[PDB]
């Protein structure tokens, strides 16, 4: 509910309302950028330098078996000893879906151990982003295949974080084996050998056809369904089968 | 007896410097820091006359107030324990006729 | 030095020493521990891209 | 140079134990306590500019205030000098 009241009190000022009413969503990115180490090794010497959420109190004890404090009360302040304690003895989840999107790293390791070096001489995007959107963001697809089914099947209900999985999938879907090890094979005066080994839109939002609906409308409701829906992330349009 | 004799061990400081002459509290702290292996304490033999959770709380308070020295701008010479309910019961400060 | 993360089998005394010692004594395969918590370093020229 | 290089000597602490980690002030106190042979100081080469008795009084003051910690019941972590005329002249406060 904080969302709507922040909307309400954000538009109270005329200056912050003219901006929100005049510019369109096409100009989102151009206005986001108008924002204005001994520092690290100075707050690590003081207690409680890390920020955590309130639920850490229920799971992590205040003091350890020696007597050292782990957190303090006034999003609370915690110490790295809490992180080390969590790594020592905490809840364990043995899910297999953690490397579900990390293989693009793993073959690298698989391409490193299973190789022989030999002697040394001293001689002198859109077509991917569209499927990424329909795989990770079903509720924010645009007005637009076996890979899509496979991805939805293998990682349906075991998500970790949309941003990380989106980045990993973009990196994976979008010779390179020789290029990736250029720092080891080639030198300034030496060379080292190495072997790797759909619906249609009739018009704008219509208030007579009830309230709008979400994208997940596989139930066609007698195949007529002249229904208002939010396409993409913009306006509302009418839909016919 | 005042102190047990046959069933005692020691936590050695392992040869302090020849010029070292300090307060016994710091020597005890340095002796304590040399041991790892603390666990959750628990009663193995009740006293059958008194309250054992008071003993547990007293031991835990001793550990906590020994560890909480660093929260001071000036280092003290002696340690004065906070007057807690379990400590008051142990010292018999409320059973005065 | 900056993250107070030394090896488990070291005599350096910091505020994180007790937890690192307990974790070091608890584990069996010590080569799989991260450098952030009492782990050995396995980086070399060939491992710079992993 | 900021510190002299070839003409320096050190007052060592003779192999501290492996468990010794502490404040540099107490380490300096321990290192100073291992030396005997202090005498009455006197000037050997003037600066031909400025006042040398201020330097001598500064050395005497730092010795005295290093020897005057046992009067406090709550011995501190850092030492702060007392603002005197000689130190004010030396540091150029005016």
């Amino acid at each position: 509910m904080e969302r709507i009241k922040e909307l309400r009190n954000l538009m109270s000022q005329s200056r912050t309302r003219e901006i929100l009413t005049k510019t369109t969503v096409d100009h989102m990115a151009i206005i986001k950028k108008y924002t204005s180490s001994l520092r690290m090794k100075w707050m690590m010497a003081m207690k409680y330098p890390i920020t955590a959420d309130k639920r850490i109190t229920e799971m992590v004890p205040e003091r350890n078996e020696q007597g050292q404090t782990l957190w303090s009360k006034m999003r609370v302040m915690v110490s790295p000893l809490a992180v080390t304690w969590w790594n020592r003895n905490g809840p364990m989840t043995s899910t297999v879906h953690y490397p579900k999107v990390y293989k693009t790293y793993f073959e690298k390791v698989e391409r490193l151990k299973h190789g022989t070096f030999g002697p040394v001489h001293f001689r002198n995007a859109k077509e991917a982003q569209d499927v990424i959107m329909e795989v990770v963001f079903p509720n924010e697809v645009g007005a637009r295949l076996t890979i899509t089914k496979e991805k939805k099947e293998e990682l349906q209900d075991c998500k970790i974080s949309p941003l990380m999985v989106a980045y990993m999938l973009e990196r994976e879907l979008v010779s390179s084996v020789y290029i990736e090890v250029l720092h080891l094979t080639q030198g300034t005066c030496w060379e080292q050998m190495y072997t790797p080994g759909g619906f249609l839109i009739l018009g704008k939002e219509d208030r007579r056809y009830g309230p709008a609906l979400s994208i997940n409308e596989l139930s066609n409701l007698a195949k007529g369904e002249k229904a208002n829906v939010l396409i993409g992330q913009g306006d509302v349009v009418l839909v016919m089968k | 007896s005042k102190f047990l004799l046959m069933d005692a061990l020691k936590l050695s400081i392992e040869d302090p410097s020849h010029e070292g002459e300090g307060i016994p509290l710091y020597d005890a702290i340095k002796c304590m820091r040399t041991f790892f292996g603390w666990k959750e304490p628990y009663i193995v033999k009740p006293h059958e006359k008194g309250i054992n959770p008071n003993y547990l709380l007293s031991w835990k308070q001793v550990l906590a107030e020994l560890q909480d020295i660093e929260n001071e701008e000036k280092i003290p010479r002696t340690k004065n324990m906070k007057k807690t309910s379990q400590l008051k019961w142990a010292l018999g400060e409320n059973m005065a006729p | 030095y900056t993250y107070r993360c030394h090896r488990g089998d070291t005599q350096i005394q910091t505020r994180r020493s007790f937890e690192l010692k307990k974790l070091w004594e608890q584990t069996r395969s010590k080569a799989g521990l991260l450098v952030s918590d009492g782990g050995p370093n396995l980086y070399n020229i060939r491992n710079l891209h992993i």
